[PDB]
């Protein structure tokens, strides 16, 4: 809940419900410049695996991104495409797609 | 513990009689050649061999072979061999093939190899490459093996690239990690795989020796490093990085280590696979938008569009003689296995099992392996070029993926 942007399908900007919960991020990041997050990227299963590394990848820099534009230093941020190698939850419907389309912010 | 088991193919192919082999001792022989002979020319989805309950004699050599017996049966040729102990402690693995048709009585092919026990299997596979190629005029794949990942539901360390003999026998594990592994590719020589691994916490391409497990870091550049696949000459290894924010094409020397980029695209250019001439790769761009193949010269010029099929194709993967690739092509909701003539453009949809993904050749571009979703996890799944072949091979301890065909063994 607290670290971790949605996606629909094909899609990978950062959608204003999840503007709030990356401030924090920022905000945190800018006061401890110490600190590195790394982006986890993901996509859904449809598609193959090398190609939907970067669809993965489109959305976790998209929250790059965001995060710079709140002033995070480009060296504090990493990112890490999954493809479709690391779903989520198991299913083969848009309940389980949905929960899949994501990046997830982790303090490594 | 993989095994083939076959969905259709099913009683039907050219008849052929292959006979239980001779056993110069008490008891059984250490392994059943006729039966893996038998089993071999099944799997190839273009002979149907007589079951043992019906065969009308049993010649254990050529010279007891009675062809009026097999050409009423309409069986043309028969598979007959002798399996004898040496001193030692090794085997002789002999077979003869005999014409039961318009020259009956004729030997068209035999052999002897002298193994030990453990390679029993292997001798077996020779005299079905060896049938099969003066048979049908097509080069035999029976010795070859498979790499595949395998995952299991937790433990520390879930993820398993994994080796076996194309049938399943004799397999081993390659490598174990807590992280997801990616694509394995083989070396053209057999004694290597290439694949992704992200145990140190973000990918890393890597080339594993298979007989000692030596491994070679080939590239951990921020991002994607993956996608690897040898050229047929040996001299080359193409993949792909994202470093410089999109998925491009490298090729690395493999005797320097140096490494070119061949594409330079702000699209995404993945999944490389080699033409017969390591100077060409067919590939996957999103340039249009949806992915499709293309072809680019590793040497210089702009890559070219070569798929139109449905609405999306990628993932490909080129015969080697270079006449067609196999590839994943989608169009509405759904995704399979398709093979595309590269001179003429034509295309046959081969599989239509669910999310069909990563298809690798056999070296004789006779058949697919390929992995699909059955229930809530990935299996593989076996398909004739020609679409009228399919089996797979059920496995008992978790899912199975990422398959890649060994060349020549």
């Amino acid at each position: 809940q607290n670290n971790i942007v949605y996606f629909d399908l094909d899609k990978y900007d950062i959608r204003s419900d999840f503007a709030q919960m990356l401030d924090a991020h920022a905000n945190f990041l800018r006061s401890n410049p110490s600190y590195k997050v790394t982006v986890e990227g993901h996509a859904d299963e449809r598609g193959t695996p090398e190609y939907n590394i970067s669809l993965g990848e489109r959305r976790a820099n998209a929250v790059k991104m965001y995060l710079q534009g709140k002033g995070v230093s480009a060296d504090q941020i990493s990112i890490v495409s999954y493809g479709k190698e690391k779903p989520a939850v198991l299913g083969h419907d848009e309940a389980a797609y949905s929960k899949n389309r994501r990046a997830v912010l982790v303090y490594l | 513990e993989v095994r083939i088991v076959i969905d259709s193919g099913v009683d039907s192919g050219r008849p052929i009689g292959v006979v239980p082999f001779q056993w110069a001792g008490p008891g059984a022989a250490p392994e059943d050649i006729g039966g893996i002979v038998a089993a071999d020319l099944r799997n190839s989805g273009k002979f149907n061999p007589l079951d043992r309950a019906r065969l009308p004699q049993q010649p254990g050599s050529a010279q007891e072979v009675q062809p009026a017996a097999w050409s009423a049966l309409g069986i043309d040729a028969v598979v007959v061999g002798q399996v004898t102990p040496n001193p030692d402690g090794s085997y002789n693995v002999a077979y003869q093939l005999v014409d039961t048709g318009g020259a009956p009585g004729t030997v068209l092919a035999q052999n002897s190899y002298k193994v030990n026990k453990q390679w029993l299997r292997y001798a077996g596979h020779t005299a079905s490459d060896e049938v099969f190629e003066k048979l049908t005029g097509i080069k035999g794949a029976f010795r070859t093996r498979i790499a595949y990942v395998v995952q299991t539901n937790g433990g520390q360390f879930p993820y398993e690239l994994r080796v076996s003999d194309y049938d399943g026998y004799n397999q081993f594990v390659v490598h174990r990690s807590p992280q997801p592994l990616m694509s394995p590719a083989w070396s053209p020589d057999g004694s290597k795989l290439a694949y992704v691994t992200f145990e140190s916490g973000r990918s890393a391409l890597v080339i594993q020796t298979l007989a000692n497990g030596a491994v070679r870091q080939v590239a951990s550049f921020p991002r994607h490093n993956g996608a690897p696949a040898f050229s047929p000459d040996g001299s080359k290894l193409a993949f792909a990085l994202s470093k410089t924010g999109s998925l491009n094409l490298y090729v690395m020397d493999l005797a320097s280590g140096q490494i070119r980029q061949v594409t330079d695209g702000r699209s995404n250019n993945t999944e490389p696979t080699w033409f017969p001439d390591s100077q060409n790769l067919a590939f996957t761009s999103d340039q249009a938008g949806r992915p499709q193949v293309y072809k680019v010269n590793i040497n210089g010029g702009a890559p070219q569009r070569i798929t139109w099929e449905g609405s999306q194709n990628q993932d490909a993967d080129v015969s080697s003689d270079g006449k067609f690739m196999v590839m994943v092509s989608s169009n509405g909701g759904q995704q399979h296995i398709a093979k595309q003539d590269l001179a003429t453009g034509g295309v046959q949809v081969l599989s239509s099992t669910f999310l069909d993904e990563t298809p690798s050749l056999a070296p004789n571009g006779t058949m697919v392996l390929y992995s699909s979703s059955q229930g809530m996890g990935s299996v593989l799944n076996l398909v004739s070029t020609d679409g009228r072949f399919k089996a797979r091979l059920p496995a008992t301890d978790g899912q199975v993926k990422f398959p890649a065909w060994s060349p020549y063994l």
